[PDB]
């Protein structure tokens, strides 16, 4: 008799589970959950004992545009007010390190305008704005069709990306950084892998992978910044499997395939080296998945800004070197922290008896604090002292006694970011 | 100088009337994350396809509330959805009966309590009563 | 199994044991509930009330009477126990369940052609990452169980009044199997009892 | 420095309401092991297949209590299970009768006492009475 | 011939083999169909899914169970297999027909 | 690299044998179609073929060399020219390309 009662329980839970799938796979529900779950995923992987802080500011993309369009100028925007005004530009305050926006961007004119304003804000207070790109940006339904794209470079030639192309040429583009594919936040509910109380719920992910609780990769990149700072108080170590751009402990999900078993890739796709490199060329930050593991890595953090080409001369190539350093976030983070230290420490000095050469003497002694100019500093120790060389010149603002014009130029240690190899068999080689 | 990040995003189910310059930032850390969610007050008013019946025109509107991340679990979703909560109460009634943990008189008394909820559809009550063993 | 441990130790040789009633489910409950491991309940009276207390004493080792599968919950539990053990410099010992090797019981171990190849499957993705952590040094899992009791018999193991003859069926699960982790714990105790080192 | 080990496990039939940080560890040694079990208070509420009859729907629920390891012996199991305890009392009645240790009048008086237990099924009473020699 | 190969290897020494069912005719079909070798089906799971994948592994060598003549189709097939092998640094071995 | 010698590890051991009547005598069907002579093997090697030679009167065969299809280039007979030839020839042989 009980066997029939158990069958009634089977059918009851079957019906209840069919309904629960609808709520759990609701786009409104997932938007709320993924926001807070991804937030904690960030928060609990930081260390607040290492002088790391985070604030939440509830804002939709629509109202960001509302505020920035409403305001006569960016300096009077609401966002500017408590990024710049209440922080970097306040005596006794503190500057915002970076801004993480939980948004997906398309090629839409509204999205491009929003990026323009965020680039301006980030430039004024020397902090990068990081977010994500939507699948449709590449003219595909989801990121699962990235393998089908034959050539991204040619794809971006279309008139559809006219505004995006102009955006990459702006001097403000250095403070924008967009990430590519999302990543899993939650393993689907299961009696064994992820059980719930009472109700025997077995989540049923359909053919649509959108049923999976995908998360904004921008958070994963934000944890990279936090770790580098927690260890060194600098944020350059964010671009390597070993350097500290590795994302460890990704959710896994083994399920039946064509009679075999396979795991849902933590990222929508398994990005190849060639496809990653293509994305890097188009100024995207692609979180690649390490095949057959639960680890992903950020091979590089290029900004949106497109590098400029110069004449192939000694001076022209030097210009290219300097401009390319500017285009990469791993080096801009150094300048950002330097800008924050100068603003603070210099305000303390206002009113002191300083002549021109007094500034050169003191500024030189100060900058040396972050220089490691040894023959061969311990690898990744260079990390706490990011600079190799630096030069300071101070001049006088003529017809304005007490005011000075200072120039600070720095030569950071270089990140290993690619190489070409030529193999050759040879007889009579020098031993 | 600390390393402070600003996480900007749509953390609520709706836009605020308060101007951007007026709404304030919230400091979050490991020792108050849940407290922040509770104070933020989360709510979702949304409609999903009603798959508790066989009607394409049947829709279910829910009003979920969250205080912590634990409130996104299917267990809390059921508790805040009467149309599922009553089915879970039914589940518990039938498992108790089938494991012989209560007699027929208690079973019938509890059954009537479950199905008494005026927010239930009569179609759902019928599907629930159809799960009762004849004995 | 607890007494089997206890009565094979020597309390005169400065050996001590404490019991802490906890299920695997509630271990996860506590560790998931807490914001960090340093604020977990288990951390509190392993580390805080011992190793990190002036006038106190440090816990030598932790013996958990559990079987672990490849399940995500079990792997997460091992991760937390590895972290705890690392912080207070004491190993966490337990056992593995038969199903870990994709077999119904340990009686089919002879049928397994190659364990190394078996662990290549996607099913053990998390376990493989766990073995690579620097905290893995403080985890130790044991394989097959072992008998605790000889089945009841009029001659070998008689009872009073009632002429009871226990009948073990085809299922060896009828035998009172014990957690091997205890046997390993007696090994640690003997080495210490003789030398004050393990 | 002593060598102290911490044995963590499910020593009871149920989870405790008390938080992990609040519940306390117990020091155990050879001279108080039993005392620890007695103080811990062990109990098992479980149902097993009733094989005292020929009905697949017949189930037996028992409530065993333990103070020491000796309480896991079949002798203590019987003593805490009336459905078996009465059968053991029956066993003793029949062996006494068959060894001529009591007369028929005492046998019948004791038999009625055994079978008087209101917690027994009438099916079991019948199987017990069927063991009585005709004389 | 496949088993004759397989059972004379030692899988305990980190040796692996995969089977990929393909006729010479369809090899040409794929390589002629594709605009370039980098987009061929064979390139995809020799190079792309192996050597050019972070976390993956590179194919040691490719053994093709074919006989080749002087025929133009056979020569073209060899040309494509030479290109593939060059790009992922693994030799392509096969046999010659009597004719 | 150890794939080009009777002793080096280019030896194929345990070939099938088949004794059958000849012209009133007995003979075994050669495991390979023919019994390749040293001169004929060398000729095949010059034409970039990998000839599995049969060891007469046994069940063993050997790969004396594993030259690729590529034809060696000739250079001027000078110190530098001969060095160029040495380097190019190393490239043409599989035992070194595997390295």
């Amino acid at each position: 008799d009980k066997a029939l009662v158990d069958a009634m329980i089977a059918e009851i839970d079957k019906r209840l589970s069919s309904q629960v799938n609808e709520i759990l796979h609701a786009k409104e529900f997932q938007k709320l959950e993924s926001s807070w779950r991804s937030l904690k995923f960030m928060v609990d992987r930081t260390d607040f004992r290492e002088n790391t802080r985070v604030e939440m500011l509830n804002a939709s993309k629509e109202d960001l545009q509302k505020d920035f369009e409403d305001a006569p100028e960016v300096t009077k925007s609401g966002l500017y007010k408590l990024v710049y005004s209440n922080e970097y530009g306040v005596f006794g305050g503190k500057p915002y390190g970076i801004i993480s926006a939980n948004y997906d961007f398309n090629v839409g004119p509204q999205d491009m305008e929003l990026l323009r304003k965020c680039a301006s804000v980030a430039a004024m207070a020397h902090a990068p704005f990081i977010g994500n790109a939507a699948p449709e940006v590449f003219g595909e339904e989801s990121f699962l069709k990235l393998p089908d794209l034959k050539d991204l470079k040619s794809l971006f030639e279309g008139p559809q990306y006219a505004r995006w192309h102009s955006f990459r040429e702006s001097e403000d583009a250095r403070y924008v950084g967009l990430a590519l594919p999302r990543f899993l936040l939650r393993l689907p509910y299961g009696e064994k892998t992820v059980p719930v109380k009472a109700f025997n719920f077995t989540e049923d992910v359909v053919g649509h992978h959108e049923r999976y609780l995908w998360g904004h990769a921008s958070v994963a990149l934000t944890s990279r910044v936090a770790d580098s700072f927690a260890k060194f108080r600098w944020s350059p170590n964010i671009i390597g499997p070993q350097s500290g751009g590795a994302v460890e402990n990704l959710p896994l999900h083994q399920y039946e395939a064509m009679g075999e078993i396979q795991t849902k890739i933590p990222t929508e796709v398994m990005l190849t080296e060639r496809r990653e490199f293509e994305l890097s060329e188009e100024g995207f930050i692609g979180l690649v998945f390490r095949k057959d593991s639960d680890n992903a890595a950020f091979f590089s953090a290029n900004s949106t800004q497109k590098p400029r080409f110069f004449g192939n001369t000694p001076e022209g190539k030097a210009a290219e070197t300097n401009y390319r350093l500017g285009t990469q976030l791993p080096y801009m983070f150094i300048m950002t922290r330097l800008a924050h230290y100068i603003k603070v420490l210099q305000r303390e000095q206002i009113g002191s008896w300083k002549e021109k050469s007094d500034l050169e003497r003191e500024l030189n002694h100060w900058l040396s604090q972050y220089i490691s100019d040894m023959d061969d500093p311990a690898p990744a120790v260079r990390s706490r002292r990011p600079l190799r060389a630096a030069r300071v010149v101070v001049e006088d603002v003529e017809g304005q006694p007490g005011w000075y014009r200072c120039s600070l130029q720095v030569r950071p240690h270089f990140k290993y970011m690619g190489a070409s190899f030529t193999l050759s068999l040879v007889g009579k080689l020098d031993k | 100088l600390p390393l402070k990040v600003l996480m900007l995003g749509d953390f609520t189910g709706q836009e605020d009337a308060r101007p951007l310059e007026q709404r304030a930032p919230i400091n979050v850390d490991k020792a108050n994350f849940n407290e922040v969610m509770a104070q933020q007050n989360l709510k979702v008013t949304l409609t999903a396809a009603d798959k508790l019946s066989a009607d394409p025109n049947a829709t279910m509107n829910v009003s979920l509330q969250f205080k912590n991340l634990n409130d996104f679990s299917p267990e809390s979703v059921v508790n805040q959805v009467p149309e599922l909560k009553k089915l879970l109460e039914l589940r518990s009634a039938l498992n108790a009966l089938k494991g012989p943990l209560g007699n027929l008189p208690a079973f019938r008394k509890k059954l009537q309590a479950l199905l008494a909820d005026e927010d239930g559809r009569k179609a759902l009550i019928k599907e629930l009563g159809l799960t009762e063993e004849t004995k």
